[PDB]
């Protein structure tokens, strides 16, 4: 069971945290709530050449480049920097972003996302991004919300790290589900929310 | 640029991984969105559990019929549960491609969860092809035991 | 009357050796002191609970910048922490500016925020920029300044002057309860609410029916939200009531060709401009509007020392560029930026 530390680093209200979401629960969270500090989220995945598990470190867009922020950096296998499509400040950052991360980390793999795509008023165009080339980094438009690409960015990295160009996602085992027996004074109530549900309206998103 | 180059951290043998879906069957399989229910959020919701083929599986070596759906792109499972007697598919307030149950035990994240799901499908013919399937599956189960 | 220790990348845990306390020797022995810098450092809860007790003694603070104090920390500890704090500062009766910027607070630590920012009569200038807010926590933040000025009329206290609130993504969330706010404090100088994913809509109201009773206004930065062509008439209608506007920021506004071009047309017919600084970057300014703008600048705007139109939909080599250049050569005061990046 391999394990890979992935800072993911960028401006608030970016969609970091929305990101990671998806990724381990399929939801799409609408509202922002600022991350304070760093959460840590785990996420598997299986390949080709077995499961790799990227142990995310999701960090807060609001605290300043510095020093006191280099034990989320310290010891990392790659990273995401995330910026806003429709922010052009938002793209201003990225290479403040890249050089605290490089400053302890050196050469590690690193992609830049530029998410939002799916917003109609884009300020930052696909042509505008260079900065990649620069750095040696690898970029991606994408999308929490469509999806647009979302998986992109940790096959990318996967190929990096594992050193096969073309590894890629594959099945996953489909263990047994539990017995599922009971009945007695667990049964009723289950009725009780099973309305209100058949009920409550589904986002029209089709 | 046009192509980092990096070192290797790790190296890892091909390897071949099974479905667990072998002793399969394979009864229904069709393109779908399943939702998951609100929580303790207290704010009853609709949350988007994940979009892919759900497929209605028998084991051959027994009787058990269960519920399969897998994420595009990413493979991942997000609804994994057996089939019980008192189990429906009572419809969602309108729509017509909308079906909604329960289950006491999904093992999506490999972990025993109960579930208030709905799945949508493309047209109202499909939520029929794939409601009929149900309620058969759900029968013979019933059968079964005793 | 001075302490700081800004900059010194400190993780203050606790405050409890003989060491330690020393760093804050001078903020101890020195109760006249009017400002107070704690940026560059973590703070963490105990720490926190030490520095209230001694920041509630200097009755004669005038600044405190508590800026970048909780790199680091979860939301187990800032919530606490900054209550301590601002419950420390709500008794220093001088205390007419505070800043609170680059600390991650979102709703998880409105609490104490909403709490001084409505009963802190002595406030002049707020700087509340790049905190996560939220249009939830943003729009309660907001409540609470309308609070504010109901008890500084009861208190004959000084207006608010300055509100600095970016990066928060307040959005047209919480526009119609901004738009109260500045309602309520019609004699403010300064506002900046850059980078806030504000839309069209947003813009619209906060300018009709917000800053456009400022009548006192001197700086204006909206750079970063979206405006099209309803922000820019909103933009248009609402000029003539900043009499005294010095700076108007408005870079990556996308203004659009025809926003642009109302916007000039509106700076046309204002009378005794004042303008000192005019930022137009990336706005899809096309050539037409840069050359009637740059005849209202050479007519009537002889105070102007800053333009900026780089990213525009026109030539860097366009003969307006020289025209430009020419009128601030000939007064020998003025200045265009280098464009070096047009769009198309
Ligand atoms: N339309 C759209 N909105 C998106 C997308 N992904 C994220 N969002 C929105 O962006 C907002 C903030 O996202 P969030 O993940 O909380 O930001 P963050 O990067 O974690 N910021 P922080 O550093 O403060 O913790 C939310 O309102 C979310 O719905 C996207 O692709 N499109
Ligand atoms: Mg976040």
């Amino acid at each position: 069971q391999v394990q890979f530390k992935l800072v993911l680093v960028g401006d608030g209200g970016t969609g970091k945290t929305t990101f990671v979401k998806r990724h381990l629960t399929g939801e799409f969270e609408k509202k922002y709530v600022a991350t304070l500090g760093v959460e840590v989220h785990p996420l598997v995945f299986h390949t080709n050449r077995g499961p790799i598990k990227f142990n995310v470190w999701d960090t807060a867009g609001q605290e300043k480049f510095g020093g006191l922020r280099d034990g989320y950096y310290i010891q990392a296998q790659c990273a995401i920097i995330m910026f806003d499509v429709t922010s052009r400040v938002t793209y201003k950052n990225v290479p403040n972003w890249h050089r605290d991360l490089v400053r302890v980390c050196e050469n590690i793999p690193i992609v830049l996302c530029g998410n939002k795509v799916d917003i109609k008023d884009r300020k930052v165009k696909a042509k505008s991004i260079v900065f990649h080339r620069k750095k040696n980094l690898q970029y991606y438009d994408i999308s929490a919300k469509s999806n647009y690409n979302f998986e992109k960015p940790f096959l990318w990295l996967a190929r990096k790290l594992i050193g096969d160009p073309n590894l890629e996602f594959v099945a996953m085992p489909a263990l047994a589900p539990p017995e599922v027996v009971m009945d007695p004074a667990l049964a009723a109530q289950y009725e009780h929310d099973l309305e209100v549900a058949q009920t409550t309206a589904l986002p029209d998103e089709d | 640029n046009h192509d980092p180059q990096f070192e290797p951290i790790v190296s890892l043998p091909e390897q071949e991984i099974k479905t667990l879906e072998e002793d399969e069957e394979e009864l229904f399989k069709m393109r779908a969105k399943l939702f998951r229910f609100a929580s303790e959020n207290d704010l009853p919701e609709w949350k988007e559990r994940g979009t892919g083929d759900v497929k209605l599986l028998k084991h051959k070596e027994k009787g058990a019929i269960r519920l399969l759906m897998r994420r595009d792109k990413t493979l991942k499972i997000c609804a994994n549960h057996y089939i019980t007697p008192m189990m429906e598919l009572k419809p969602n307030a309108g729509s017509d491609r909308a079906w909604v149950w329960n289950t006491h035990a999904d093992f999506a994240d490999e972990c025993p969860k109960p579930e208030l799901l709905a799945i949508r499908f493309l047209n109202a013919e499909n939520a029929q092809k794939f409601k009929t399937k149900f309620e058969e599956c759900r029968k013979e189960i019933e059968e079964r035991e005793k | 009357a001075r302490f700081s220790i800004e900059g010194k990348s400190l993780k203050l845990d606790a405050i409890t050796t003989e060491d330690e306390k020393s760093v804050f020797a001078v903020l101890l022995e020195d109760d006249s002191v009017k400002e107070i810098v704690l940026s560059g450092n973590t703070i963490g809860t105990e720490a926190a609970r030490w520095l209230s007790e001694n920041i509630a003694s200097k009755k004669d603070l005038e600044i405190a910048e508590f800026s970048d104090i909780f790199t680091g920390r979860v939301k187990d500890e800032i919530p606490e922490a900054l209550r301590l704090l601002l419950q420390a500062l709500l008794k220093c009766p001088k205390l007419h500016t505070v800043r609170l910027s680059d600390n991650a607070f979102g709703p998880t630590a409105q609490e104490p925020l909403i709490d001084f920012l409505s009963k802190h009569t002595p406030l002049e200038h707020l700087y509340l920029h790049n905190n996560g807010l939220g249009p939830q926590a943003g729009a309660k933040i907001a409540r609470a300044l309308q609070e504010l000025a109901v008890n500084k009329k009861a208190k004959n206290a000084p207006p608010l002057r300055s509100i600095i609130c970016g990066r928060n993504r307040l959005e047209n969330g919480s526009m119609k309860e901004w738009a109260k706010t500045f309602q309520s404090h019609r004699l403010l100088h300064t506002v900046k609410m850059v980078q806030n994913g504000i839309r069209p809509e947003g813009i619209e109201h906060l300018l009709l029916e917000g800053l456009a009773y400022c009548q006192e206004l001197k700086v204006l930065d909206l750079q970063d939200n979206t405006f099209t062509h309803l922000g820019s008439s909103a933009l248009a209608i609402a000029l003539k009531s900043w009499p005294n506007l010095r700076e108007l920021g408005l870079n990556d506004c996308l203004l659009s060709a025809r926003g642009a071009a109302a916007v000039v047309d509106a700076f046309s017919k204002l009378e005794n401009i004042g303008l000192q600084t005019l930022r137009l970057q990336y706005n899809e300014i096309e050539l037409d509007a840069v050359r009637t703008l740059k005849t209202v600048i050479d007519e009537k705007m002889p105070d102007l020392l800053f333009l900026e139109l780089n990213g525009n939909r026109f030539s860097e080599e366009d003969d307006v560029v020289d025209e430009i250049r020419e009128v601030f050569s000939t007064r020998g005061r003025g200045e265009l930026d280098e464009l070096d990046d047009m769009e198309e």
